[PDB]
């Protein structure tokens, strides 16, 4: 429990009602359920996980940021209150990474052996970790290296086991180009991967269908505008 | 904020 | 509690930073809690206390529509479970409904002396009632009359006290309005509503300050385009 | 859904 006595396959049913109703919190209760029932998840199953935190977990970074800012200007010679909020919504978004976190690590990162399960959840981990990082204050070094690690791990399988043009492959690419500019301090290095991955992409679109094609060049789409946004 | 891939 | 350790004025300001951060829920609890301080609402309090539950409500609402649609195409020869989500998000808009009128009636009604918070408070609970009547399926004909009631002492207050412009009266003309077409089977008295309260409103325009005909008449636009819709 | 007053 809470979600012990819902089936499996209604578990996932609603998640699907959720999002549709952009019900993202229950969607992800749903889905929380569903890992728990411990089998492996589908790659339909792995996108509803992915879109129900990441819209939970978008939510509460949007609240950081504003109370954040706030708070920043309120130094530079009022009371605790600001402070006080910044942190309830910290916490709150830290147990909702540490959540993520635990399902990925019981159990789904050690029964994934398929190339593309198994780098959507390295994928993921060095999300949250990343997430975990934008508010950390060292605590901090082994997160940041925590996030890395599952990058890199994710990076190698992805690029030994998947095309140059698989849609995991880029997102995991953009995601690691975006850690290294935002917070590892390595811009360079953000630019080189987001380059590369956007290069070695063009050069395979040629082998697509249309409609592969479409899911491909939409995320080096996305690629494109960071770089254009770094340089 | 660098965007992120949505989704 | 679980406000009930925090100082009056630092739920007001922590309301205030919720609703900067668009975290609504948050809001609602802090503002619930202030109230339950025991002392009347200023002006400004009174309108974070409505931004606060009409944001939660809002989004409960949205999802109930969508959840009824889908389980309205369900039937016309699956499982229960577009029901039961249906049920489970309609539960906890009630809760929400019922939490806001336990407000309401315990004691900020009773103690609003002043003709603007009392048809303030009056008004909200006709809206609360509404949402009420909107799920309920004869427990919906004390329901509608519970919402008639609490808007018709509102509007015999507002058009005793408050002039044809003033927002509070033009606000609660529209939700009024809005009931008879949509939860009473009365569009002409809907209809009729609406333009009697435009009239009479536009007549008094001449007395304002801009700032004050900024406000009135962007409430008057809101009734005119119920009317278009109407007629 | 005929619009009901924001805010």
């Amino acid at each position: 429990g809470a979600m012990g006595s819902m089936e499996r396959a209604s578990l996932i049913q609603k998640a699907k009602l959720a999002e549709q109703a952009e019900r993202y919190e229950d969607m992800a209760a749903f889905m929380k359920g569903a890992v728990e029932k411990g089998e492996e998840l589908s790659c339909e199953e792995r996108n509803l996980l992915s879109v129900a935190y990441k819209n939970v977990v978008g939510g509460q970074r949007a609240a950081w940021r504003v109370l954040s800012s706030i708070e920043q200007k309120s130094n530079e010679g009022k009371g605790p209150e600001v402070r006080e909020y910044r942190e309830k919504v910290e916490t709150e978004l830290q147990g909702v990474c540490d959540t993520v976190l635990g399902l990925l690590d019981s159990h789904l990162i050690k029964e994934a052996g398929d190339a593309e399960s198994r780098v959507f959840y390295l994928k993921m981990k060095g999300d949250y970790y990343r997430y975990l990082a934008e508010v950390a204050t060292d605590d901090k070094k082994r997160i940041i290296d925590s996030a890395r690690s599952a990058y890199q791990e994710a990076m190698d399988i992805s690029k030994k086991e998947m095309p140059p043009t698989n849609p995991i492959r880029l997102g995991l690419a953009l995601n690691f180009s975006v850690f290294h500019y935002e917070i590892a301090n390595s811009p360079e290095e953000a630019i080189s991967l987001a380059k590369t991955t956007f290069d070695e992409a063009m050069a395979d679109l040629h082998t697509l269908s249309e409609d592969s094609y479409k899911d491909s060049t939409l995320i080096m789409q996305l690629l494109r505008d960071n770089l254009t946004l770094w340089t | 904020r660098t965007p992120s891939l949505p989704t």
